[PDB]
DNA sequence: TGTGACACGTGCCTGGAGACTAGGGAGTAATCCCCTTGGCGGTTAAAACGCGGGGGACAGCGCGTACGTGCGTTTAAGCGGTGCTAGAGCTGTCTACGACC
DNA sequence: GGTCGTAGACAGCTCTAGCACCGCTTAAACGCACGTACGCGCTGTCCCCCGCGTTTTAACCGCCAAGGGGATTACTCCCTAGTCTCCAGGCACGTGTCACA
């Protein structure tokens, strides 16, 4: 429920390095539910590779080896 | 420059890792490299819809836009 | 099952390999693999592109929506 | 003008299959430039694995292992 | 391991000396690691696919050549 | 001319990399060596292109920013 | 934009002095200016990094000597 | 070639401020540029046994520079 | 076990969250026309279907042959510190310099 | 061609991060020997690949009538960005608690 985190403009700016020039009002909600989507496959990879590796938590390392595999 | 707050971010994947799999813990280093990931990730997806937009004559982003590009690059 | 015909698809698989290099022979079942795999790029590429057409409001396919594909597809 | 042989028809015939309805004039020789670059990369990495093995003609194998370097 | 460490300081030092280079940044030995590991990464997985594709299971000198003209 | 790598580090760091990828692979040393020479004439082109930018920068001491504007330029 | 005008005369002259007796299409010339539209603005960008890298915003002929000396040229 | 081009090929490909020899240094570039593809072109014509340079020459150029 | 890595209470600027508003742009539609596309009829220019030679894929058999591992050890080279300083980021200017007709 | 706002090298200017200098260490490597499993062809075989040859399928060409795209433009009209004002974090700063080979 924590996911109204990723601010409006955050979101804004974060269009803007994209080089959007206007944003409409409904699309903060799609942006926060496509990054509660990309997190949740991310964190998910990085896990089971951390479990793989015999570790009970996660390291920087292990977020690179899930990502090598997006 | 990171735009997304630490503190919301570091919760946000905190929160996400609990309900997925209590007990588990996240330093500072991995969650700067995933959020560095996630901005990018963020980025490349807006770039993608703003050329959606733009094609379809248009320059005001909306969902539309969002679905398609995650639609064809292979996302959804 | 294949909508390219077969014999023109071998020629210019053929004539592209010759470009390449000279005197290659192709087995048969190698040339329809190919075909087959151009035939599912093109109706990717081409479900994409009524895609992106349909999202303009438009039901013709132009040009500009097979670039469009492509670029966002990181082509 | 070797790649002619990709008719018309077989470009709609595509695009149908593709669930394509309507097909501008200007598609059908963007989608034969498209499949010429497609086809130029996949020969190219099926030719470099046959070099590669030592062999005079090109096999599934060969175009397979292409197919994979492209992403398919 | 992180072997990748194991690309020494010196031995940056020593690269970047053969190409005339001058002064080195601190930061220029993680870069530089960093970069070295990428492209290494790219060359042993194309020499591991052209190994799958001759059915072998050493990596030959043919291999590692037909890695690098394939890249660059 | 003579390598300015050591040549037992490099091997076994080519055996990890491709222990990641495909495990139980056994390596010719003539492989190895060509791998060898290949990231060092790959570091010492990228180190001169680096110079050059940083000598254009008027500045001696080459820095990440060189590094990163010569790979974007030759296209890496 | 390049007009089709003094591009086809630019044209006309390398042929002149490198093998004459050559006759050049529009089809032909047109690619000949999409290919040059593409390398310049390629290269321009090319230059355009170096600048900023250069922490300036004008474009001297020390950055099209760059962008030619690492390309490749 | 003609100064308002090089400006618009420099617009268009991202650049805001433009020096005076530049110009001068485009046009040789160019000038290197043409001579090597038209080079390739006459090398693939000679090849290809064609009495004049056509658009598939030029792309065949490109392709294979 | 010693050394290392997180969690809770504060002040404050800083960024985010309520509205207000004036435009910028999104949306729907009426022609419209006209400009393409689709579809249909006739036709022909091909593709798809049967024999031959032999080029080379493919399988079996070595056989030196080079990789993995396993030491002895020792010295060139790397890693910790300091000593020292040319060099990088940051200022003011004036001729050199690029924007508007 | 002209007439009007900005600035790059020079000179400091200061801190600094990097180049030696050096002691201590350490593992790369040169050598030696071994097991053996895979590379590299040898040799033989025969699969099918390329090259020629007759018939429906279909691709081209052309014409005609529906349709839909680009465009203008009414035509409101929706609602986003800028602005204003008010309210929740954020980094140091401590103080305390849990993990690991």
């Amino acid at each position: 429920d924590n996911i109204q985190g990723i601010t409006k403009p955050a979101i804004r700016r974060l269009a803007r390095r994209g080089g959007v020039k206007r944003i409409s009002g409904l699309i903060y909600e799609e942006t926060r539910g496509v990054l509660k989507v990309f997190l949740e496959n991310v964190i998910r990879d990085a896990v089971t590779y951390t479990e793989h590796a015999k570790r009970k938590t996660v390291t920087a390392m292990d977020v690179v080896y899930a990502l090598k595999r997006q | 420059e990171l735009l997304i707050r630490k503190l919301p971010f570091q919760r946000l994947v905190r929160e996400i890792a609990q309900d997925f799999k209590t007990d588990l813990r996240f330093q500072s280093s991995a969650v700067m490299a995933l959020q560095e990931a996630c901005e990018a990730y963020l980025v490349g997806l807006f770039e993608d819809t703003n050329l959606c937009a733009i094609h379809a004559k248009r320059v005001t982003i909306m969902p539309k836009d969002i679905q398609l590009a995650r639609r064809i690059r292979g996302e959804r």
